[PDB]
This record gives C-alpha cells, structure tokens and sequence, in this order.
C-alpha cells in the first residue's frame, strides 16, 4: 500500500514540535487551506478595443476557477514577465494535488488608474468551460451573441472607478454537480463542461467609444483565492514539475 | 432588505496615521504576515535580556 | 509459529470471499487499497423513478482482465490501463457476445443510470522464486484531464494510494472503489446532455514498479488476472434495450 | 408571490387531436419532460412568439430546475365515448434516439395506461430522472451553445383505438396542460432567455 | 345515490393499480377469477443456487396482446389462446426484438429456472351501446392434455372458473393465476431433461359467449388488450444468456 | 376549474427536496419577491443638449413604474444591444403576472 | 421631494420612489389609459434628473451614458394573478450574419 | 552502501531493484509561505529575453 | 488539505538497481537529506521535468 511503513528504523531522539511556526513567528502554517486564501495573480491584461464598443459591451470575459487559468506566457515577444519567469503559483500548484473541488472564489480585480469610467461585472453560471483551449481571459469582439453584451438576470456590480479601482468578488458554486474537475481539462462528455468553472465572469467597461481611447492598452490585474467555503477532495499525486531556479538567463 | 433610510456618519478624510504617536494608540496596519492574530514571539533561549 | 507441518493438504490456511454463488480464494493476504470513504445511496436527489440494487447479480464477481506479464516489460511499462464500468462491459462485447447474455451485466441492458461502490480484485500467480512488483492505481475520471499523458507513470501514482503486487509473493490486490465523479450518477448509453465518455468513472491502471527478474532458465512469463464486483450499486430510470450501443472498443 | 405559487398553475400547452381511425400504434405527441413545453403561434412576424406553461416561463429565469412535472389530459369527450391510451416517459433519450420510438418500446419504460369512458380526465406526473441532481435550462440568453436539451421525453401513444358511437363525434379534442409538480423546484437565477411581446422590434447589426 | 353530476372531470371514480413504475387505469370493477390458491414459495426444495425475485422489474404490467373483435366472429370462436409465460415472451421476440431488451423479462435471458405467481387483466374498450361477451379461461398445461381439442370451446370453460368481459359494460377482466405445475419450475431454455414444451404453464384462451351485436350503422370493431404482471415469481439457477433459444414462434 | 387535479396518476416514488437548493448553494429561491430585488436595468441614454440650458432645467425625465419602461431597442443605425438582444429583463417579466401591485 | 448627488464623491445617486398614489393599488400590465383618471393608476410618479451646470461646461456631458437600475424595493406587493402573454425565445433571435 | 553484498541462488536473479520512497516524517514541518520553486508542466513554454 | 496530510504521503522517487557483482564498498545512491529529492525525467524538452 501507498502509506504503509513496514519496520521504522528509528535513530532519532525525539524533536520539539515548532507547531508550524507557532512557538516562533507565532503563527501556524498547517493548514494549507488557510494558505490557500492568500490572494494570487490570476491573470493579466492589456485592454485591446477593436470593435466601436457600446456602453453595453463587455470589455473581456474569463472563466473563472480554482485551477488557474492556462498559463499565459504571451507572445514571444511580449511575454507577460511574472508567468514567464513566476510559473503557475501556489493555488494552482495545490489545485494540482487534488481531482475534485466544491466552493467559492473571490477576485479583486483591479482596474487601471487613469481611466473614469464606471465598471460593470457579471458573473454567468450558464457557460460552459469548452476544453482546457480557449480557458483564457477573452477580449470580446462585435456583438453576435449574448455573451458580448450586459445581461439581466446575471448576478453582476458594478465599481466606479472614480470613488476606488478595485472591485472584489465572491464567485459563488452553482453548479448541478457533486464537485467541479480541477486538473486540466478536456472535456469528455459534452455535460462534462458544465463540470470545471464556477462560472464565466465579464467585465465591461460603460465609456462610450468617444472615451473609450483613454483605456486602451492600459492593465487589468486579477487576483483570486479559494474563499474560505473550498474544499478540495480526492488526492492526487502531483504531475512532474519544473524547477525554476534553473530556467534560463536572459544572455547578455 | 428593509431601506436604511436614516443619516450617514460625517466623518472627515486624513491620508495617514499619526508619526508622532508612539504609546497608548492601537496602529492598524496592512500586515504582511499571514495570520491577522499572529505576532512575534520569543522562544525561551531567545528572549530579551535587556529592557 | 515457525513449526511447519505440510501434509497432503498443504501448509497455510486459505482465506475465501464468497458472494452471490461466486467464491474465490486468495492464499495470501490482500493488499486492500481504498481511494475513497464508502459513498451515499443519492437515488434520493434524482430519481423518482424505480430504484433498485441488485445484489444477487450485479455483486458477483467476475473477470474483466488478464495479461501475460513476461519480463520483456520495461521498468516503466503498463499492462492495462482499465477503465472499470466500461471494461466490466466493453471485455464482455470484446469477448464477441451481447453484454445481455452475462448475468453481472443485465441491469446495465436495461437501466438508463448507474451508481455504486465497486471491488475489484488483481489476482496473480508469480512463482515464489521471481522477484517484480506490479502496482495498481485507481485514478478517478481519468481521461478528463488531458495532462495525465505526463502524470501516468509509476512515479506518478505511488503518490496517491495504490496497491502494490510483489511477484516475490505471488501477492493479491484488492481494490475497493467508492463512486466518485462530478456527477452522482453513470449513465449506461447515449444520454441527452452526453454521449462520449460513456459509463466512465475513471481508471484502473497497473503499471510495473519492478519488472521480472529471472535465472535464465526460469520462468519467463506471469499471468494476471482481475475480477471486479460491482457491490453497492444501483440503477434508475427503467429504459429499452434497444437504445444500447455496444461501449466503445477501447 | 412565489415560484411554487406559480409553478402550480396549469396553462394549456398543447391540443391534440384524437380521430377515431388512429391505428392502435399511432403518435399523438412527444412534447419534452422539460417545464419549456412549447406551443407556436402562427403569427406574420418575423420572430414568432410562443406561447408557455406559467412553470415555462418561471423557469426560464432560472438556470436550473428539478423535480416532477405534472401533464394534466383532459380528454373531451362524451360519455359514451371510449378509448384507451398510453401515456409514458422514456429517460435518456437524445435527440437521434428520439425517432425509433413506439408504444411498444414505451412500454418497457415508466408509462400510464389510461380508460377514457366514464371520467375523462387524468394528471400523469411526470418523473425526474437523470444523472444531474438539477437540470441546466434547455435555452438561454441568445447564446446557443449552453442549451442543454430536455432530461427525458413524454409520449403519448394510442393504446386501444378511440370506439364512438355512429351518434357522435369521430374525433376527441385532447387538452395537455402543464404544471409544475409538488417537488418542481429551480434554483440559480440568470438570464430570462424568454422576452415579452410588448415589443417585438428588433435590430439586425449587418455590417454592410 | 342515483344523483348524476357530470362535470368536465366526467362522472365516476377511476380506480388504480400501481406496481413498480407502471400504474393503469380500469373505469369499473374488475370481474376477477382466481383458478387456484395461493403458491407457496418453494425454491426450498429445489435451489442451492442463488434465488432472487426481481420484484422492481419482473412485477411490472406489459402487453402480450392485442386484438380486433369485429362483429364477423362466430359465437364459438377462439380470440386468443395465449400461452402465458411463453407469450410474454413469443410476443416480444414476435415484435422483432430480442427478449433481452425489455425489463420484465431480462431475468428470464439469464436465470435457466422460474416459479411464480402470475396476474392477467383483459382490458377492453367496447362502445356502450355494443352488445357481446367475452370469456377469459386459464387452463392449466393444455398442451399435455390431448382431448383438449374437444374442450376447447365456450361450453367447456364455462364449468372451471373464468372471467366474463360483457361489451356493453366494457368490463375489465382481472385473472390472477398461481402457479401450479406438475413440475415446481419451469425452465426458460432447453433443459437435460426436457426440451419441448418450454416455459409453458398452461394456456389463458378467450373464447367468444356472444358475438357483438349492433346497429347497421354502428361501431363494428372492438379492441382488446391483455396486460401481464408477473409477481410472487422467483428465478434460480443463473446461466450464461447464450444458451437462451427464441421462443417458440406459436 | 384551472388548478383542479382529477386523478393523479402517480409513478414517482418520492423525490427528496432540496428546499429550493438551500440544501446545496445553502441559498433558497423559493421567494421570487426576494429575486425580484436583484436590481436590473431600466433604461439607458445618452445625454443630448439641445437647448442652452441653465442650471435649473431638467435633463432628463422617466416615469417610474415596476412594469418596466417601454422596451427601447434604440434606432436601427445605433440599437441598444441590451433591449434589442437580451430582451426585456426579470423583473418586467414578472411584472408581466400579475395585474396590479402596491410598492 | 428631491436629492442631490456630487458627482466629485461619488456619482451614483441611490433612490427609494416611494408609493404616492390616491389608489388601492395601480395598473401593472402594459397601458393605454382609458379612464382619463386611470392615468394616475400606473407610474408612482415622474423622476427627474438634471445636471446645474451653465452651458459653457455642459459641453462636457453631451452624449456621456448615464444607466438606470431598479428593483421592488421589499415593501411591493403585486396583486391578481393574470397569465403570461405571449413569450418570444431569445436563443432563437437572429444573428449578425458576416 | 551495501555492507554486505547480494547472494543470490542460481536459480534466483542477480539483480535486485530497490525502491526509495520519501515521506514527511512526523516532526516534519514547514513555515514561511514564499514563491513556490516549482512549476505545472500543464505548460512548459518558456521565452527567453534576447535583446537581439 | 493541510501541509501534513500531504507530507505524509510516499512518492517513489528513486530506483536503485543492485547487481550481485556490486562489492562490500559499492555506492548505490547519495541523495541529499531535504525534501527535495529528485528524478528527472528524460524528456526532449529544453527544460526538462522533474518528479518530486
Ligand atoms: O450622523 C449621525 C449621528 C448619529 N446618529 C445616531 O444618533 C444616536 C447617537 O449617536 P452617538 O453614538 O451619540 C445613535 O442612534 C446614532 O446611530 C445617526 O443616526 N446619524
């Protein structure tokens, strides 16, 4: 069996418990829940208009889940540094350990400084996450459906950017399931979708295309944490990692 | 949801906490610690000789 | 103890599990390995419909597997990869007959969702004087996480419970599986929401820890075999069986 | 208010005819075991409007829903009319399996019989099964893909053929009514993916 | 009493009859006949191997039969000799599909030997203004009496208890038929000792008292329907669904 | 009569409730009042001067009523996608129920 | 009755339209007034919004959005059941078309 | 080390695979949450910063 | 979930072959005593994997 221990040969004296850090820095470091909940970065952005948007149009929409979304690098020759050089992160690395989750998800996105306008969430537990391609934050372009546009009943807020910048979140689980995939994931059962996401979350902007030129190109961080209500269940061995103190240097 | 519908605190802005105040004053703070109750603390050979 | 008398009979004592009209027996002791707490009936949250075990028939033991394991196999090297509610059907559809002439099976013929704790038993018959070790890992909803590709290694699955199949020993594994998957209930056919990945919990997969090791004139190969009960079922929604499609060939 | 208070209220969903020279085997519906039951009007406008149970527009609001349906069959007739039919519910049937059907199939599954003659009325309630502890809606904001289709179909078949006297009528009007059942039950709210006919205006984006 | 009130509901009370998930409706009393007491259980005498009554499948109603009755028929002539066991299988076997397909009768795919208890109602839907009568007879294993041909006729079963189906009531036939057989069990496939004559208890025949009657203009034909139920059963000896033979084709 | 129920013709064996996912999400939706006050929008414009205005003049005046405005897509050069593609809303939809109101 | 909202420290003006209506309770299906006193029967009032800004900084705020929102506000009760008219399907509105 | 070497019968392998396992011990424990040092192979796509 | 329940859990993480012919001095392995012990895999990738 995995965890058997047939005959210890035990040499040592017996150690003083630390308590994880309690008799020192006076904190407990166990439970790695609690360690969960220490927000990370998410994702990462730079607003791309294309289409004349309307007051109506989202800006960008993500799915949102605990296993982070699929690494963006970006381009090769833009890379997002920290994803690039940082990979992954702690959640995602704990979200590895585990094959099925059942809980919420806070946010805390935080809009670029220099732009006004008033900023609309919706949060959407209709969608469908389709395959671990296309789990990514999404810049909606001209309106055909109505993912691109405010919706009524969704469950959304709306943070004036004005007063302060940073809208936070609590993505709730609606769900038909028992719990959620948190591997990587593609899609097996077309009902199997359902399945991974918490939901798909849309932020837009309500500026005009008159303003709209004032939030081009400017940064849109994520943050997220598991929100307290998470629970991981089955265990599962992590797969290979890749250590990153020897990726390679830049090269003079 | 009953309204609230009576009048707000008035309260008046400052941008930062005293830098002169240094004894009987709670300073709240954004900790980068983890724990919101820990704090350090002095494992018996490490405690402060000197006061 | 340490005071052997074989006679006519034998040495050891001979541990059965009967069930339905099925026994069998394993000389040595198993190597119980259990992923999961024993499951919840949940037929209350979705079925008004008839509900119904059937323990006479569906809890019978029966084979699903088995393999030569000669000591060719690499380190590294899987010898099945089962799947269990499909292979318990899809072994019986390769074996070239209808899954309705198997007794184990006929709920599935019929009923249009299953649900349910299962067994599954990796017996072998390694001589004494071989030296390998098989593990098995039962790996829930396997296929969708598309990485597994990288993570389906034994160093991989030693990490989450596992039994392990010493040759040496000529060791039993057993297996209990408690449902778990996203969804409280496999469905056994095409179903409204979906098709692919039918009647899929996941997957059993024993991949060598050890390969054989051998004077050169000894014996080469080492047969194994897996049965699988299917205990604590249930099935829902009573539907034709003419709506059955044969499980996909694997 | 309330979405049970709603939930329970039939509306009048479909109307089938029922001749008397419908062969034992014959279809007479095979509306979806879905609140979204659905009845056309046959309106000029280039975007039809439906008509809908008031348990199928309640729940359109909602993203998920449970429970039994109830089917109400008011079969009108005299009473000297009779006549006997098959009311069944075949779990898990996807769209390709939906034809093939017969009564006799149905049989095998969850199914009423019922013996019009003296009362000619009855409820069939209709089961909740599928392997999805609720049920994602079968349509959605104009957004066609997370349009699940329905858990498991109604049908209706003839089982002893409609035998009028010579002194009425050949054909039977059949009433299907629909309500949500004692344990219909919805839950997350999102989009209506229904909209009012107050107005029906609505706007091409062509780019041309 | 004596009060009519017909509203959109109509008039009477619907009495029920549900089983396992199959309820069906009868407008008036069933004119019930009961051929012999109630069956002792005996897989006591009979049975080391595993017995199990499959009470949430076998025990639900299913067609056997259907059948015109038009006024062309003679006083004296046979509607149906249905065999009863047989016939719920003949007649899905007879509608091209294997037996295998349908949930009543997928333990008899498996199981070599079968006991029980079985209920039969003739539903009807003559017109009220219709004037004939139906008789509903269960004759225990008519096939091995010779001389039955002799007997078979309206005169013949109207001596042993037997159900009346009156047209002008549109009367609804219940018929409960324990099992008794010279044999405890009847077997579902050919057997060691025996090999004709299969699964065959006896013989429900619906012989013709009076032909219907009516006016010149009127409704001429008058459907009926014969529902099966299958309860107190109970099947041993499990075997492989391979051996099993389509029914004889009657 | 509408919600007369002649004779149930029950299958089902019961189904457990699960009191409006209060047994799940831990949320019961039961109430559609309490739904009823998610709040939805009602109207949408851009602002025009027309006249020079002065500081007292109005620049824009609703009625303010539960049924909800009279849907305005918007013209066909410069629809609003909201009411031309996610139609009318929640609250108006149910308002849609009900004959009079009181609030 | 009326507020007023400084835009400079937050520009979102809440609201609570109470009920002023010499009325048992008022019309909630679409309108077409027929009692010329039923016309009093349906809106609880006329909100109305205006920016004091002179003319020459008004420029500013010419085509800039301004959203509405609402909702029942916990003291609203609706009354007699009347059935849904006719729905039309969203889903099954008409695309773009490239 | 091997303190004493392998002896095999004739009719045994000469071989013998052995197995390490690592596990925290029961006074293992860790403190201070940082950058973990690892990273998913769900993606092992890398850019390097050439200035070229 | 807890830092423990985790750490108590083995991984193979070594393999070590042991041939008769090793002598009474032959080393088998030298892992270094920190939870980081290593096994690369030997992959075509630029930067290779590890199991941990
Ligand atoms: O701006 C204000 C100040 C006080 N109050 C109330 O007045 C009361 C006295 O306030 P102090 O704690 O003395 C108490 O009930 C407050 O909530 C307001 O409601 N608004």
């Amino acid at each position: 069996e995995e965890s058997r221990n047939t005959t210890v040969l035990d040499t040592t004296t017996t150690l003083q418990s630390s308590g994880f850090g309690r008799a020192f820095f006076g904190e407990a470091f166990n439970d790695l829940k609690t360690l969960m909940r220490r927000y990370q970065l998410y994702g990462q952005l730079l607003l791309s208009v294309t289409t004349d948007k309307d007051i109506d149009h989202c800006m960008f929409t993500f799915p949102c889940l605990p296993q982070g979304l699929a690494l963006d690098i970006g381009s090769a020759g833009s890379p997002h540094e920290i994803f690039n050089r940082c990979r992954d992160g702690i959640i995602p690395l704990i979200a590895s350990g585990y094959r099925f989750y059942r809980g919420d998800l806070r946010y805390k996105i935080v809009f670029p400084s220099n732009v006004n306008s008033n900023i609309w969430v919706q949060h959407r537990p209709d969608r469908r996450l389709e395959g671990w391609s296309a789990a990514k934050i999404v810049n909606c372009d001209a309106v055909s459906t109505g993912q691109g546009v405010y919706n009524h009943g969704y469950a959304s807020h709306i943070q004036i950017t004005r007063v302060n910048n940073v809208i936070e979140l609590e993505v709730p689980f609606y769900n038909a399931t028992c719990y959620n995939y948190l591997q990587a994931f593609n899609a097996s059962s077309a009902a199997s979708s359902y399945a991974v996401s918490l939901g798909e979350i849309s932020v837009g902007f309500q500026a005009t295309s008159d303003d709209i030129a004032s939030i081009v190109n400017k940064p849109v961080t994520i943050y997220y944490s598991i929100g307290d209500g998470m629970q991981f269940s089955q265990w599962v061995g992590y797969q290979p990692m890749m250590i990153l103190d020897q990726l390679p240097a830049p090269v003079v | 949801n009953p309204s609230y519908q009576q009048s707000p605190r008035h309260f008046v802005p400052t941008g930062m906490h005293s830098l002169a105040l240094g004894t009987n004053l709670v300073e709240p703070l954004h900790a980068l610690r983890l724990d919101a109750a820990g704090t350090t603390q002095h494992p018996v050979g490490c405690a402060p000789d000197e006061d | 103890m340490d005071n052997p008398n074989p006679g006519p009979d034998g040495e050891g004592e001979v541990e059965l599990e009967k069930d339905s009209n099925v026994v069998l027996t394993t000389q040595r002791d198993p190597s119980t390995s259990i992923p999961a707490p024993v499951s919840v009936k949940w037929s209350r949250w979705t079925s008004n419909d008839v509900v119904d075990d059937y323990a006479t028939i569906t809890s019978r033991w029966y084979q699903i597997a088995e393999f030569v394991w000669s000591k060719d196999d690499p380190f590294d090297k899987e010898l099945a990869r089962l799947i269990l509610p499909r292979a318990l059907l899809s072994s019986i559809e390769a074996n070239s007959d209808a899954i309705c002439d198997v007794p184990n099976t006929i709920p599935f013929k019929v009923h249009a969702y299953w649900r349910g704790d299962m067994e599954v038993r990796v017996q072998i018959n390694s001589n004494k004087f071989q030296v390998g070790q098989l593990q098995a890992t039962w790996y829930y909803s396997d296929h969708e996480n598309l990485n597994i590709s990288s993570k389906r290694s034994v160093y991989g699955f030693s990490q989450m419970d596992h039994a392990l199949i010493s040759a040496s020993a000529s060791n039993e594994a057993k297996l209990v599986i408690p449902f778990k998957h996203v969804y409280p209930f496999l469905p056994t056919r095409i179903v409204p929401d979906w098709t692919t990945g039918i009647l899929d919990m996941g997957a059993l997969n024993i991949r060598v820890i050890a390969p054989l090791r051998m004077s050169a004139t000894g014996p080469t190969t080492c047969n194994v075999v897996v049965f699988i009960k299917l205990n604590n079922s249930e099935f829902t929604g009573t539907s034709s069986g003419k709506f059955y499609a044969s499980q996909i060939r694997a | 208010m309330t979405v049970s208070s709603i939930a329970s209220r039939y509306g009048l969903i479909r109307r089938v005819q029922w001749k008397k020279d419908h062969a034992k085997g014959s279809l007479l519906l095979q509306l979806d075991a879905d609140p979204f039951v659905e009845q056309r009007i046959e309106g000029t406008n280039p975007i039809s409007l439906y008509w809908f149970a008031p348990v199928g527009v309640v729940s359109s609001m909602f993203m998920q829903w449970r429970g039994s349906l109830e089917y109400r069959f008011d079969i009108i007739a005299s009473q000297f009319h009779t006549g006997r039919l098959i009311v069944g519910y075949v779990p898990g049937l996807t769209a390709s399996l939906q034809l093939q059907m017969d009564y006799m199939k149905l049989k095998s599954s969850s199914y009423v019989v019922f013996d019009l003659q003296e009362s000619n009325s009855f409820t069939f309630e209709v089961p909740y099964v599928s392997y999805r502890p609720w049920w994602v809606r079968k349509y959605g904001g104009n957004y066609l893909p997370s349009s699940t289709d329905a858990p498991s179909t109604l049908f209706m078949y003839v089982q002893v053929p409609l035998i009028p006297m010579e002194a009425v009528s050949d054909t039977i009007d059949i009433n299907v009514y629909v309500r949500g059942g004692s344990s219909f039950e919805v839950c997350v709210p999102v989009q209506p993916s229904l909209g009012l006919n107050w107005n029906t205006d609505f706007i091409l984006r062509n780019d041309e």
